[PDB]
């Protein structure tokens, strides 16, 4: 196929011989999938709103004979649009419908029902939706929830050996963690007794809680233990033989088995004497009496003669007790094994130490342990034991609870009961007794097989379920109040719990947050993030050791490279490109199947548990056409390591080498060359790059960003593409082809481009058309580019000329040196859009009118402001100028009746003293974008917003009127087509309407049917179009919901052009980011043999120093790319024919060995790529894969083909002195980065400013005041320099002393130079606070 | 000289300063008017125990029965937030301004 319509403009040259069979997924499918499964209707009852409604429902009061059955729910359409709602700045949520049905049962009468209750839907809460890009719209914010990672529910096997306990031995423990409710754990102590800890409470013995499970000691020893066999007939003392049950013996006498001695007295206990009686078949044997006293009794045997309780179970036997038991006529005797080799004497110390032998006293004791304040009344002990242990509501084992419970339980069926089971917890106690016995394997805490990610679906299901229970309580009170309630689900269900749970959840949460938007990159990699923060998964606020480490399970799913290099490290992760989430929350990664010796084309997704046992080959390997591997021993991995394995030991394949990296670090080329640390730093620096004016696609790249830019939702794509009709910067429309269309409604697809708009990062966003007109568009083609995007290809930075050189010491360490040429080329210039809102109103003194006067200010600002309205759009605001005038009532009336009706108050009318004006803060100057102000209902006499309220009506009327003309024009042309042969007239119909008078009469049928029809759908489309136009205009003029604490809201957008700056900062793809020392003239830049001064000058010492390899191959390969583009550009300077250049272009594509499917000239050869030569005339789009990237052989081969010297070094002359520098010099072209670190934003100079009423210290930075801060380190720095002055007057004169500032500024006059030492007022805040303290100190 | 640094930008909320303000205001005013008015054993006992817990509870012990537990600001424990902001008076004085 290789159609490549949308990529025909720029075909990025790809390298490497490793094909990708599985294409890059939409990659947002975790949030999109979680959302589409969060709102769904299914009969199976999948997790979501249906699972919550089925969980709580039916809602029945206690002894009320009334139930509430769920009709489930259906979602409606929101009141606003996506982009329009974001512009309005109101939360975006759809109402919920399909209320639950009620029921009524007759009291004292079984099955009696008065009537069935089916009620109409009731409004409950508001359910927000998600944009196609994965965001959430609340109050005009981005509101994305970070993915969560924590422990998956199931039986845990933990080591938990304390290093601070000093014991030096491992203490095993196991804890079952349900999805909700209390936690149940077991705890060892050196006494070797199983203990139980529930919700941090003190650990009780196993015998008291298991006794609370109503199991007698006979069932304890007979259940958890084997009673073996003991038989006594006339004191024959015959017992069964268990030669394979123990290794050992102690023999003080001979023991004969079936007429032959198995082990002689004093004979060896070795396996020679063991297997003799073991391999042979032996039956019960008779041995003397002395062997009973050593054994421990198992079952409970009492004397048959009298009724005493002697010889109770779990007790030691005495020599004199044998005579009392054996002579009592007991039928059989059960004795405990109790020999420690592979086992241990568990539960014994629990039975002995446990005070409560019965379930009742056990429930009373666990109740007293649960509640310290109230003594147990024994009445509620059963409900506390059941609801605390095994119950439907308080368990919530969910899916992974029973899945992992049966997996570790070694069960068969996956589905199980959602509550605790006695045999299940007994199995946990038995297998845990095996863990204490030494057999079995523990589980790793950091192993992701025990971890499951949680998303918006499960989290919003949890909070929404909690709110639904909060509703179930009050509704239970309402149904329990009355005996019979007709039409109950009306006023009984309140929306405040739902709207508070979902609106408080998505509104305020640790995971839910707005994003800082720099390029689509930071938006998508900020959209996909793994967080151990929030509920669960957070061990401590700081430090930690094994939690922050990297497990082998971090290979193919989470990216170890991308990471929060700041205070918390190793917590936030990034999923793989091909990673996916399983049904239980587990993470699966692709592996290609291999059958016999050939590699089949099917790929299966495997989690950590499944891929742990299987062996998978290394990412890079040799492949043959027959499917077999070239090398016999192929590098493969099984568990926690990798080694060469045979061709028969490889189960699966890794496909691409990019599975271990993420979208953030995957766009950094030559990863295998560059060091992982500096690649981590660069990947951390990729997200802060601000978009610039002109986006130039990176000439060195990957080819993943092609899918990232289109899959990021930032660019404007096209649905059902076709022949483009009209284009514009505001709007783009396309005529859809007739290949695939809907039969109804006809019409064409229209698009509204977003203009310059403020982001959360105060950046500039917009989309620009990539097509001219009349160009065919396919499905999925990007029409317009977002910020920092060029032709659907992501470029967040700008290339520029590069030379490696020390220059006159102006480049030191990481310092950067920028030419004035790029300064003159407008490159790196960006727009910063800050928003200014003046909103007050709300006064009991009367309303506040906007503008119309500026009190106590001359006409200077009145020239900028309109008489009845605000300032002109796109004006110059400098300093403290008033952008939007606002007044206040203030004193209003007074004596001299409001100054004689505002006579002495001049023309304000308020009276005087209105401070409500906006008054733009100092230091911020720029041009305003648009004033959105506010829109309210029933508001009149507002000159502001009139132009935009009219502009919206003209816009919707324009673009809707286009479709109206397409419809009415189409049907009118259909009339002109049907009137043929029925009395047609070209000269008449081509100069008049009606169509000869509604197709005349013709043959009767066409008259009434065709004419009456034409009028029917004509007036139907006209009247319907006008009705929908009025319905839309009503939505335009109705406005939104304003905050009740204000009458009118005013908000304005302003923009500033900020370009390359001397201090600034710059960053590389490989992690070098530094400040610019000085911007040098063009004349001072060294030039080549052609006299081309160099744009940038960096420090080559940082390559060995900071271990940055990829900069050499970056600059050199870039010099090759711009060598191709430079030679082709020279061909355009010579005006060569297409074919002569076409040969060099084709050679440029296919040079090297394979490593691409692209073929030049394939399609017509005279267009497309032919014009793409004029597209790439500036530079060549060369791409390298992450680990598959280019090699120095092909790099020097291409660069040598570009006529450039193969060594990548050109003889250079000084731009200053003109003399030649000794030795060749490395030059090239690399991709650079402009950040938000510019020193207009970072640097603020301040002298004197506002202070605070607390201690008289100023607030701090960003207030245009304060001296920043010199902390205790600077206090000890002045004590270190030995200056008493600077420190003493430092802490005192500036803040704690007014006398120092007054006398200081007074001494500035004539320069007395003295500064008052003063008495610190902050020290008077210490003396003050101490005076508030009960010990008050006063000076003498 | 009093000024207190609010955590929320200057709000007093439910804190035991406000609890001891509501109890110590009425108990202290009624204790002053009761002591100066020679109140009987009922008013002097109730005002002496309520005011005794007003002056004594702010000093030490007491029950933090303030508003509802959780989802509320409770910046009173030892009443040491006045003398020590975080590690001490450093933020106010003796440290960097």
């Amino acid at each position: 196929m290789v159609y490549s319509y949308t990529e025909k403009k720029r075909i990025r040259k790809d390298f490497g011989k490793r094909p990708q069979v599985l294409d890059v997924p939409y990659l947002l499918s975790i949030q999109l999938d979680s959302f589409q499964k969060f709102i769904e209707q299914d009969p199976e009852g999948q997790y979501g709103l249906e699972a919550a409604f089925r969980s709580v429902f039916p809602i029945q009061s206690y002894s009320g004979n009334s139930e509430l059955q769920y009709v489930s729910y259906r979602l409606g359409e929101p009141v606003f649009d996506v982009q329009e709602c974001q512009i309005r700045g109101v939360t975006y949520s759809a109402p919920l419908r399909v209320k639950l049905r009620l029921v009524i049962y007759e009291r004292e009468a079984p099955e009696g029902t008065v009537k069935d209750i089916k009620e109409q839907e009731v409004y409950m809460g508001e359910i927000p939706l998600m944009t196609d890009n994965g965001t959430f719209v609340i109050n005009g914010t981005e509101r994305v929830i970070v993915s969560q990672l924590h422990r998956s529910p199931g039986v845990f096997f933990d080591s938990d050996k304390g290093k601070t306990h000093s014991s030096g031995k491992v203490l095993y423990n196991a804890r079952i963690i349900p999805y909700r409710g209390s936690w149940l754990d077991f705890e060892f102590d050196p006494k070797d007794n199983l203990f139980v800890r529930i919700d941090r409470r003190r650990k009780l013995p196993a015998t008291i809680i298991l006794r609370a499970l109503n199991y007698t000691t006979e069932q304890i020893l007979d259940l958890f233990f084997e009673k073996v066999i003991f038989e006594i007939r006339d004191n024959k003392l015959q017992m069964e033989l268990v030669p394979e049950r123990l290794r050992g013996e102690t023999a003080s006498f001979d023991i004969e088995a079936n007429g032959k001695v198995y082990v002689e007295k004093g004979r060896r206990i070795t396996a020679r004497h063991i297997r003799q009686l073991e391999k042979d078949d032996v039956k019960l044997i008779e041995v003397p009496v002395e062997y009973i006293a050593g054994k421990v009794v198992a079952k409970d045997y009492i004397d048959e003669s009298t009724g005493e309780l002697i010889c109770a179970a779990n007790m030691e036997l005495s020599l004199d007790l044998l005579a009392k038991l054996s002579q009592s006529g007991h039928k059989r005797i059960e004795t405990l094994f109790t020999n420690d080799l592979d086992h241990g004497p568990y539960i014994s110390e629990t039975l002995r130490v446990d005070p409560t032998n019965d379930r009742l006293s056990a429930l009373v004791e666990i109740y007293r342990m649960m509640r310290p304040g109230e003594p147990p009344t024994r009445e509620a002990a059963e409900s506390l034991f059941e609801n605390l242990f095994f119950s439907e509501d308080r368990y919530d084992l969910s899916a992974v609870g029973r899945m992992k419970f049966n997996r570790s339980l070694l069960r068969e069926e996956i589905e199980g009961s959602g509550i605790l089971s006695k045999d299940d917890i007994i199995d946990v106690m038995k297998k845990l007794i095996d863990i204490r016995n030494g057999k079995g394997e523990v589980d790793d805490i950091d192993h992701l097989g025990n971890r499951r990610i949680r998303s918006v679906g499960e989290m919003a299901e949890n909070q929404f379920r909690v709110g639904l229970v909060r509703v179930e309580r009050a509704v239970k009170e309402r149904l329990s109040l009355g005996d019979l309630d007709t039409l109950m689900p009306q006023d009984m269900i309140n929306a405040k719990p739902i709207s508070a749970a979902v609106k408080e959840f998505f509104g305020s949460s640790q995971l839910s947050q707005f994003m800082d938007q720099n390029n689509p990159l930071s938006e998508i990699t900020h959209k996909r993030r793994i967080s151990a923060l929030g509920p669960g998964g957070l061990t401590r606020e700081r430090a930690g050791f094994e939690v922050r480490d990297v497990h082998p399970t971090h290979y193919g799913r989470v990216c170890p490279i991308e990471t929060p290099e700041g205070p918390n490290i190793g917590l936030i992760n990034s999923l793989s490109v091909y990673a996916q989430t399983n049904e239980y929350g587990f993470l699966e990664t692709p592996y290609r199947k291999v059958t016999d010796g050939v590699v089949t084309d099917e790929i299966h997704y495997l989690s950590a548990i499944e891929e742990g046992n299987y062996v998978i080959a290394q990412a890079n390997s040799n492949l043959d056409e027959e499917g077999h591997f070239v090398e016999d021993l192929v590098t493969c991995r099984s568990k926690g390591e990798s080694s060469l394995f045979s061709r028969d030991q490889v189960d699966y394949m890794d496909v691409s080498t990019q599975q271990v990296v993420s979208v953030g670090a995957s766009l950094i080329p030559f990863l295998e060359h560059d060091d992982a640390n500096r690649a981590l730093m660069g990947a951390n620096m990729q997200r802060q790059a601000v978009p610039t004016l002109r986006a130039d696609k990176p000439l060195v790249g990957t080819g993943m960003e092609r899918a990232v830019a289109v899959d990021s939702g930032v660019t404007a794509v096209a649905k059902r593409g076709g022949v483009v009709q009209y284009v514009d910067a505001s709007r783009i429309v396309i005529k859809v082809n007739e290949d695939e269309m809907y039969p109804g409604e006809a019409g064409i697809d229209i698009y509204n481009l977003t203009k310059y708009t403020r982001s959360n990062q105060n950046t500039c966003i917009n989309q620009m058309p990539c097509v001219s007109l009349g160009e065919p568009v396919e499905r999925g083609d990007v029409l317009a580019d977002g910020p920092s995007t060029d032709l659907g290809e992501l470029a967040l930075g700008q290339n520029m000329r590069v030379a490696f050189m020390p220059w006159n010491g102006y480049n030191f360490e990481d310092s950067i040196l920028v030419s004035e040429r790029v300064v003159q080329e407008d490159r790196f210039t960006t727009i910063h859009i800050q928003e200014l809102a003046c909103v007050s109103r709300d006064t009991k003194l009367g309303p506040e009118e906007i503008t119309a006067d500026i009190p106590n200010v001359g006409e200077a600002a009145l020239s900028k402001l309109d008489e009845s309205g605000i300032v002109y759009i796109g004006a110059e605001v400098t300093g403290g100028d008033i952008l939007v005038g606002k007044v206040t009532p203030k004193g209003e009336t007074q004596l001299t009746p409001e100054e004689k009706l505002l006579r002495a108050i001049f023309g304000e009318k308020a009276s005087d003293v209105k401070d409500s004006s906006l008054r733009v803060p100092n230091g911020v100057s720029g041009t305003v974008i648009d004033v959105q102000v506010f829109t309210r209902d029933g508001v009149e006499k507002d000159k502001r917003a009139l132009e935009i309220e009219e502009m919206q009506l003209k816009q919707a009327k324009k673009d809707l009127s286009e479709e109206l003309q397409i419809l009415e024009a189409g049907l009118f042309s259909r009339i002109r087509a049907v009137l043929v042969a029925g009395g047609v007239e070209a000269e008449k119909l081509d100069k008049l309407p009606r169509d000869r008078w509604l197709e005349l009469g013709l043959t009767d049928e066409e008259k009434q049917n065709q004419l009456e029809q034409l009028a029917e759908q004509y007036d139907e489309l006209k009247h319907e179009f006008e009705k929908k136009l009025e319905a839309k205009r009503r939505k335009i003029t109705q406005g939104d919901d304003l905050a009740p604490g204000v009458l009118k809201i005013v908000k304005v957008y302003l923009a500033v052009k900020r370009r390359i700056q001397p201090g600034d900062k710059m960053a590389g793809r490989h992690g070098n980011k530094g400040v610019i020392s000085k911007i040098n003239p063009i004349e001072d830049m060294p030039y080549d043999e052609n006299g081309t001064p160099v744009d940038i000058v960096l420090n080559p010492l940082g390559v060995p120093s900071r271990m940055n390899i990829g900069q050499i191959l970056e600059t050199h390969l870039g010099m090759a790319a711009k060598g191709i583009g430079d030679k082709i550009n020279a061909m355009l300077k010579q005006q060569q024919e297409v074919a002569k250049l076409r040969e060099f272009i084709q050679r440029a594509y296919d040079l090297g060995a394979d490593v691409r499917q692209k073929v030049d000239l394939s399609t017509f050869s005279d267009e497309e790529v032919m014009r793409l030569a004029e597209n790439l005339r500036k530079g060549m789009p060369i791409a390298t894969p992450v680990f598959d990237g280019a090699k120095e052989a092909e790099i020097k081969e291409l660069l040598k083909l570009g006529d450039l010297p193969t060594s990548g070094q050109i003889r250079l002359y000084d731009g200053r002195t003109g003399e030649q520098f000794e030795r060749p010099v490395t030059v090239g072209y690399m991709y650079m980065l402009k950040l938000n670190h510019l020193v207009d934003d970072k640097m603020h100079a301040r002298s004197t400013g506002s202070y605070s009423l607390v201690t008289q210290q100023p607030l701090g930075g960003k207030a245009q005041f304060g001296g920043q801060r010199f902390g205790e380190m600077e206090v000890w720095a002045l004590e270190a320099y030995g200056a008493a002055y600077t420190l003493q007057e430092m802490l005192t004169v500036k803040s704690d002393d007014v006398n120092g500032r007054t006398k200081m500024y007074k001494n500035i006059v004539d320069g007395n130079h003295q500064m008052e030492p003063g008495m610190p007022e902050s020290f008077n805040v210490l003396l003050k606070e101490i005076r508030s303290l009960g010990i008050n100190i006063e000076l003498e | 000289l009093r000024p207190l640094v609010p955590l929320d930008g200057g709000r007093f909320a439910t804190s035991d300063l406000n609890d001891l303000y509501r109890r110590v205001i009425n108990r202290n005013n009624r204790l002053k008017r009761l002591l100066d008015l020679a109140a009987p054993d009922i008013i002097v006992r109730n005002e002496k125990r309520m005011l005794q817990e007003a002056v004594d509870a702010l000093l030490d012990n007491g029950r933090r029965g303030r508003a509802i537990t959780g989802s509320n600001k409770r910046p009173l424990k030892s009443l040491a937030d006045m003398i020590k902001g975080k590690q001490g008076r450093f933020r106010q004085n003796l440290l960097g301004k």
